[PDB]
This record gives C-alpha cells, sequence and structure tokens, in this order.
C-alpha cells in the first residue's frame, strides 16, 4: 500500500518464476501444478483476459 | 451407448427413498378417524361454494356516468 | 446491447456527497402551448404543481415560456453542463410530475451502462495484494537453487 | 399398462423401530401436516398433477399446512413421492389472536409465536 | 452449509428466515426506524395467513372431534331412553 | 492399540491438539483487550466494512460509491445508517460479526446522492420457424448511495 | 396508391441502428441487419445468466487461489466459515482476497482452526 | 500471524493480523526485417509470433480511443 498507480499495478501484475523439481514425480500432477501457474489460476487477480500468467521451469 | 450408475447417483437415490420413508411414517398416524372426520369441514365448504355462487351470479356490466361522458370534453381545453 | 452502447463508471459531480449535497439540477424550461391538446397535461401542471415544486427546489430556476417549438417540453440542464430534453407531449399531470421529480433526482451524467455498480478511489486498506504478499523471505535474499 | 398405482396398507403401519427413528408418538398423533413438493410434477401422471394441484404444492420448496385426516392422507400418499411431509409441532401451542402476526414456521416444523 | 444449518435448526439457505433478511436494512441517521421493506410486509403477510390457517384447521378439527363426540353421547343416551315402560 | 509407524498408520494430515480452554480464554481475552485498546486510542487509519444492504453484500469504505438497483424511498440527499455490518477491518484487525456486528460496535452511514432509472435494458425472446418475436425494453431504478464515514466503537 | 408509407426511412434506421457496428453487410443491408440485430439482442438477454454465473465461477477461481496461499482449500475455507457463522458472501471474499489480504489470511487462519 | 479471538459473549470474532516486516537479514545489497523483429519480440516477452503483427484498418478503428477510466 502507499505504492504510486503505476508500480502498484506493476507489482500486482508482474510474472513469478516457478520452479518445479521434476525427479521422481508423476508427470500429471507436475503439469497440474504447471497448468494452474501458467494460467495464473494461483493469483487472486486472475481473470482470463489480464494475461497473469507466471513462469515455471520445470527440471 | 450403454449408461452407467454413479455413487452419487445412488445417493442420491437414496436420500430420496429415505425422505419417502419418513414421509410413509407421518402418514402412518391419521388423527381423526374417517367416521370422525365426516362432515366437520361441511359448514365451511358450503360458505365457499356460496362464494364462489355469488362471485359467479354478481356478473353484470359496470355502471357508466354522465362525469364520464363530458369530461371527453376537455380534449380542447386552453388557456384564455 | 452493451457492445453497440458507450459505457462509464459509477460517478458523481462532484464529491456530491462528502461534504454536502448539491442538487445537481439546476434549470427546467417548460415550452408550454396555451391551445392544443399535446400540452393539456402541461397547462394542468403549470397551473397546479409548478409552483409546489418550485418551491421544494429552490435551487432548481424554472422558466414557463408559453410558445413551444415542435412539440411541448421540459429541458433540464444541470451543473455539470448536461442537457436533457424530454418531451411532455399528451402527458398526464401525474406523468409529468414524476418525469419533472425524476430530473431533479437524477444527475447529469450520462443515463447509460454502468460498468460496476461501485465506486472507490480507495478499493485497498491492507495492501493490495502482489505476487510477494504471503510469500515468505528467505535468508540473505536467497533465490531458489542459489550457490551462495 | 401403466395405471394407479394401490399402496398395500402394511406400507402405512408403522412400526416402534419407525417410531424411535422418526420421534412420533401414535398416541396422541399430531394434528397438522406440514407438505412441501420437493420433485417436479412434470413427467407425472394427470392424476398426481392434480393431487399437486388439490393440495396447493404448485411451488417447491414452500411448505403447506393440511389437516392429519384420511382423505388429505389419501391424496399424500397418492403424492408421497413428490413431498416431503414433517409434521408441525406446537412448542406454545397455536398462535393467539394477539400474536398471530408475529409466528415463524422454524425449519425443526415448529411454529413459533416469537420472530 | 445447508445440511449444516438444518442441522442447526436455521434456513438451510441464510437468505431465509433470520437475522440477515428480517432486519431492516437501514434507519435515518437520526435514529427514526426506515419504512418496513416489501419484502418484509410480503413476508410478514404470508406468515400471518399459514399462521391463521394453522388455527382454522386445528379449531375445525378439535370442533369435528367434539361434534362426534357429542354424537356418539346422544345415540347412547338415546338407546337407554328408549328403555321405558 | 499401537500401530507401527507406516505410510498407512496414521492420516496424511498433520494430528491437532485442542488447546486447553483456560489459556484460549486468556488469549482470547489479551487478543481482544489489545484491539479494543487500538480502537480507544484511534490506532487505525482507514476503515472498510463488508454490509449487508439490499440483498447484497457490499465492501465498503468512506467516500465509496454504491449503485442499489431499486428505489429507497429516500430524498436525495438525506443520510442513512446502514444497518448489517457483517465486516469491519482496519490495516491491523478486523471483527466479524456472527453473522452481524452489533449496533455498538460500527456505525456505518451513507446519503443518497442520486435517483436515476437505469440504461434501457433489452429483453428479446425469438423462436425459430415459430413466428415467435417478443421485445421489451425496461428501465430499473437506482439509487446511488455515498458512504460517508464508518466509526467504530470500543464496545468489544 | 390512396395510402402510401412514409415513415420506412425510420423504420429501416431503428434497426440499422443496432446493427452499424457488424461485420459485412450486416450493418448496411435490412433485410441482413434485422436477422442478426435479432440475434444480438436475443444473446444480450439470454447473456444475463451467465454474467451471473461466471461472475460466481470467478469468485470461486480467486477465492480458490487466495486459500491455496494459505494451504486452505476453497471448499473447507467456504464450509468453516459457515460453520462459524461468518456469512460474507464469495464476491466479498472474493474483494477481501484482492484488496485485503490480511483480512482474507485472518479467516483462512479462522476457517483452519474451525476445521482443527 | 494472525491472532483470533472470540469476544467474552461469543458474538464477534477479532482478529489481530499486524504487518510483518522483511527482516533485514533476508534482503540482498542493491547491486551498482519483421520476421526476425518478431521473432525477437517474442523471444524477448515470452508470446507467440501472432501478437505482434499488425491489425488492419476495420478492427484499428473499432478499437475505442478515449475508454472509461475509473479511480
Amino acid at each position: 500500500s502507499s505504492f504510486s498507480r503505476a508500480p502498484q499495478q506493476w507489482a500486482t501484475f508482474a510474472r513469478i518464476w516457478y520452479l518445479l523439481d521434476g525427479k521422481m514425480q508423476p508427470p500429471g500432477k507436475l503439469a497440474a501444478m504447471a497448468s494452474i501457474r501458467l494460467q495464473g489460476l494461483h493469483k487472486p487477480v486472475y481473470h482470463a483476459l489480464s494475461d497473469c500468467g507466471d513462469h515455471v521451469v520445470i527440471m | 451407448r450403454p449408461r452407467f450408475v454413479s455413487l452419487r447417483a445412488k445417493q442420491n437415490m437414496i436420500r430420496r427413498l429415505e425422505i419417502e420413508a419418513e414421509n410413509h411414517y407421518w402418514l402412518s398416524m391419521p388423527y381423526m378417524t374417517r367416521e370422525q372426520e365426516r362432515g366437520h369441514a361441511a359448514v365451511r365448504r358450503r360458505e365457499a361454494f356460496e362464494a364462489i355462487k355469488a362471485a359467479a351470479t354478481s356478473k353484470f356490466p359496470p355502471h357508466r356516468f354522465i362525469a364520464d361522458q363530458l369530461d371527453h370534453l376537455n380534449v380542447t381545453k386552453k388557456w384564455s | 446491447t452493451a457492445r453497440g452502447t458507450p459505457s462509464r463508471f459509477l460517478a458523481s459531480v462532484l464529491h456530491n456527497g462528502l461534504g454536502r449535497y448539491v442538487q445537481q439540477l439546476q434549470r427546467l424550461s417548460f415550452s408550454v402551448s396555451r391551445d392544443g391538446a399535446s400540452s393539456r397535461g402541461a397547462r394542468e401542471f403549470v397551473e397546479r404543481e409548478v409552483i409546489d415544486f418550485a418551491r421544494r427546489n429552490p435551487g432548481v430556476v424554472i422558466y414557463v415560456n408559453s410558445r413551444p417549438c415542435c412539440v411541448p417540453r421540459v429541458v433540464a440542464e444541470y451543473l455539470n453542463g448536461a442537457v436533457r430534453e424530454e418531451s411532455i407531449h399528451c402527458k398526464s399531470v401525474e406523468e409529468i410530475s414524476t418525469l419533472v421529480q425524476k430530473l431533479a433526482d437524477q444527475s447529469g451524467l450520462d443515463v447509460i451502462r454502468i460498468r460496476k455498480p461501485f465506486h472507490t478511489d480507495n478499493p485497498s486498506i491492507q495492501g493490495q495484494w502482489h505476487p510477494f504478499t504471503n510469500k515468505p523471505t528467505t535468508f540473505r535474499g536467497l533465490r531458489p537453487r542459489e550457490v551462495q | 399398462k401403466f395405471t394407479r398405482s394401490r399402496i398395500p396398507e402394511k406400507v402405512f403401519q408403522a412400526s416402534p423401530e419407525d417410531h424411535e427413528k422418526y420421534g412420533g408418538d401414535p398416541q396422541n398423533p399430531h394434528k397438522l401436516h406440514i407438505v412441501t413438493r420437493i420433485k417436479s410434477t412434470r413427467r407425472r401422471p394427470y392424476w398426481e398433477k392434480d393431487i399437486i394441484k388439490m393440495l396447493g404444492l404448485e411451488k417447491a420448496h414452500t411448505p403447506q399446512v393440511h389437516k392429519n385426516i384420511p382423505s388429505v392422507n389419501a391424496k399424500l400418499k397418492v403424492v408421497k413421492h413428490l413431498i416431503r411431509i414433517k409434521p408441525l409441532k406446537l412448542p406454545q401451542g397455536l398462535p393467539a389472536e394477539e400474536n398471530m402476526s408475529n409466528t415463524c414456521l422454524k425449519s425443526t416444523g415448529e411454529l413459533v409465536v416469537q420472530w | 452449509g445447508g445440511q449444516w444449518r438444518l442441522q442447526q435448526g436455521l434456513a438451510a439457505n441464510p437468505s431465509g428466515y433470520g437475522p440477515l433478511t428480517e432486519l431492516p436494512d437501514w434507519s435515518y441517521a437520526d435514529g427514526r426506524p426506515a419504512p418496513p421493506m416489501k419484502g418484509q410486509l410480503r413476508r410478514k403477510a404470508e406468515r400471518e395467513t399459514f399462521a391463521r390457517r394453522v388455527v382454522l384447521l386445528s379449531q375445525e378439527m378439535d370442533a369435528g372431534l367434539q361434534a362426534w363426540q357429542l354424537r356418539q353421547q346422544k345415540l347412547q343416551e338415546e338407546q337407554r331412553k328408549q328403555e321405558n315402560a | 492399540g499401537y500401530v507401527p509407524k507406516t505410510s498407512l498408520s496414521s492420516p496424511p494430515w498433520p494430528e491437532v491438539v485442542l488447546p486447553d480452554p483456560v489459556e484460549e480464554t486468556r488469549h482470547h481475552a489479551e487478543v481482544v483487550k489489545k484491539v479494543n485498546e487500538m480502537i480507544v486510542t484511534g490506532q487505525y487509519g482507514r476503515l472498510f466494512a463488508v454490509v449487508h444492504f439490499a440483498s447484497r453484500q457490499w465492501k465498503v469504505t468512506s467516500e465509496d460509491l454504491i449503485l442499489i438497483g431499486n428505489e429507497l424511498d429516500l430524498a436525495c440527499g438525506e443520510r442513512i445508517r446502514l444497518e448489517k455490518v457483517l465486516l469491519v477491518g482496519a490495516d491491523n484487525f478486523t471483527l466479524l460479526g456472527k453473522p452481524l456486528l452489533g449496533k455498538d460496535l460500527v456505525r456505518v452511514e451513507a446519503t443518497v446522492i442520486e435517483k436515476t432509472e437505469s440504461w434501457p435494458r433489452i429483453i428479446m425472446r425469438f423462436r425459430k420457424r415459430k413466428n415467435f418475436k417478443k421485445k421489451r425494453i425496461v428501465t430499473t431504478p437506482q439509487t446511488v448511495l455515498r458512504i460517508n464515514s464508518i466509526e467504530i466503537a470500543p464496545c468489544l | 396508391l390512396r395510402n402510401r408509407v412514409t415513415d420506412r426511412y425510420f423504420r429501416i434506421q431503428e434497426v440499422l441502428k443496432h446493427a452499424r457496428h457488424f461485420r459485412g453487410r450486416k450493418n448496411r443491408c435490412y433485410r441482413l441487419a434485422v436477422r442478426t440485430v435479432i440475434r444480438a439482442f436475443v444473446k444480450c438477454t439470454k447473456a444475463r445468466y451467465l454474467k451471473k454465473k461466471n461472475m460466481r465461477t470467478l469468485w470461486i477461481n480467486r477465492i480458490t487461489a487466495a486459500s491455496q496461499e494459505h494451504g486452505l482449500k476453497y471448499p473447507a475455507l467456504i464450509g468453516n466459515l459457515v460453520k462459524c457463522q461468518v456469512e460474507l458472501n464469495r464476491k466479498v471474499l472474493a474483494d477481501l482476497a484482492i484488496y485485503e489480504p490480511k483480512t482474507f489470511k485472518s479467516l483462512a487462519a479462522l476457517a483452519s482452526r474451525r476445521r482443527h | 500471524n494472525v491472532e483470533l479471538a472470540l469476544t467474552s459473549d461469543g458474538r464477534t470474532i477479532v482478529c489481530y493480523h499486524p504487518s510483518v516486516d522483511i527482516p533485514y537479514e533476508h534482503t540482498k545489497p542493491i547491486p551498482r526485417e519483421e520476421g526476425p523483429m518478431i521473432e525477437q519480440l517474442s523471444k524477448m516477452f515470452f508470446t507467440t509470433k501472432h501478437r505482434w503483427y499488425p491489425h488492419g484498418r476495420y478492427h484499428r478503428c473499432r478499437k475505442n480511443l478515449n475508454p472509461p477510466k475509473d479511480r
């Protein structure tokens, strides 16, 4: 709070980089996590037209 | 194509069956007997049908008023 | 439809309720005909209701022209510069009364689709959510898989 | 052919297990039913539709109070698969004229004279 | 949470009977109560009609039982009174 | 009754122990007193409130505008108290009703700023090949309210 | 031609004005415009159900995201709030998730506590 | 980091949620042609190519140049 308008909007809609470790993991469970993050369904500000997806790096 | 019954469908049917069984129980205990109930509402039923008959037989054209006829002259009311 | 129509956001004129309420209607102009059945209701409204309305709304200047162009009308001018013209053709006294009261009550903002049923200039008190709210910090700010 | 179903009378003879399960005393039975329609009359026979109209259960989930007497019970038996029947309970007795406008039908089936 | 509300004895729908729908939404800043809401007035009228029907049906059934008792008493007393010789 | 530690021996979720009621009441009293002291000393800035008005719940703060989709039988500029407040929150604390907060705690006041009609809404019915076409235009009455102030009192 | 229509211009324009933002000849030719305008109005009428349906879906998605940020699942949050007699609706809960994260954190903690 | 407490009557829940600051130790010191163009832009912004191609005059004229602004 008490941010300026542009920095506040930038912070809210910034895209985060997540890391998944695929070692011994089911590809489907990895995919569920990754798909949620890629869509942005993990953000309370989510909307299909807001382009609020995040980066997912699976190793 | 074949169709199959899910656990949810079975549970829904079971819920409905439980409601119906409770309905059976609550219908199994009449308050009055058929002989006791005979005629106990006859007066009210007769009065209700008397009201229905009165409404049916009171149908008639509405009154017509000279005021209603003459008020139409106001369509040409102006300022002098 | 919404897509074939302009829209706006819910708003007031000059923060109309914060300090005091200012009636946004400032001018009413009734063009009424002496003769002509189209303005009979307007004539009865001028005879019976316009004075009471005027004394109920001292902030509104009411003009009665008694010589209209085309159909009898009421032009409502608001503080924000909006002008809304309503034909009072063939309207009864009570219809005109309700229409005039509606004009008095409403603001000058366009009667178009309003996007949101609410308007806050301070939507957040605890701080708008950003991805780093609720995210724990780490010692020395080490990102994942960072060596040092 | 599809016809009216004659329910055997043993269906409506409660057992002591039923009495314990549902909490109604066969002696001193409840006076009034609260019947609510919980199932559509569409795809049901015209006689069930007619009974629903007679009982005034056209709106679903709208409680209707009826007498617990054999004729009403026969109609309710005809449409028992479309309705929920619960006894009307009167913890404070039937409302007096003074508080006739201050009653409330609790979801438990109790008409309370305070609301 | 309709089942839980029913277990606690409330309306399954919180929009049903309860403080959140039966209390006045607003009042004048002075403190004067607001005029009753249209939905609340309609609901009160419906509840009054339901209560009046409950009273009417209960009284009718009670009067029917009393009339049946009196008919039984009259029949037995008349059949006894016939023994007069 | 002892079961050796296997994957399925215990439920996957961590076991939960109910805190002792004495310490629970002590902690509850401490927290309530702390928040009440914050209210007494005015250690809060903006307040927001979730208020049940009309049929809906509005997240509200001072100077906010609210569009009710019906006429309220109130003159424009008239001040009103919204009596069904479900939640009031500040930067550092919130108060939750069960389901409603008391009249003594919160006072949310609004003002009727506008009484308008909605923009014309089209209701069209159409069924193909049945000559079935109907059109209706409806305008809904509306009232704009401005939330003037939210006040809280140390009545916890 | 005793009686001839003289308003056909305005009758046509009443439909064409609603058709002006269409693609192709549907925005110009009345025969094509009127069919697409009727479809547009029917869609507009039927979309008032889908607006309400989608808003609740959006609220539930946002609440699910916000509650997963605190380890709760949406059913747990909603059910335990009901059991604690907090009657906040999904619109308000999504608004709190976005704009009052600390209040939503409190609600999530309360729901988890009630669960435990 | 929230303190929950029913009041004594049990009719209102009080939540105490102070804002926690980031510890100093959890921080780091401040450090001191069309085809190829669209490929470069797509790689830069992690998008697809389709976003960067132009649009026709019809679409461009359909775009609203004076959109309503809230807050």
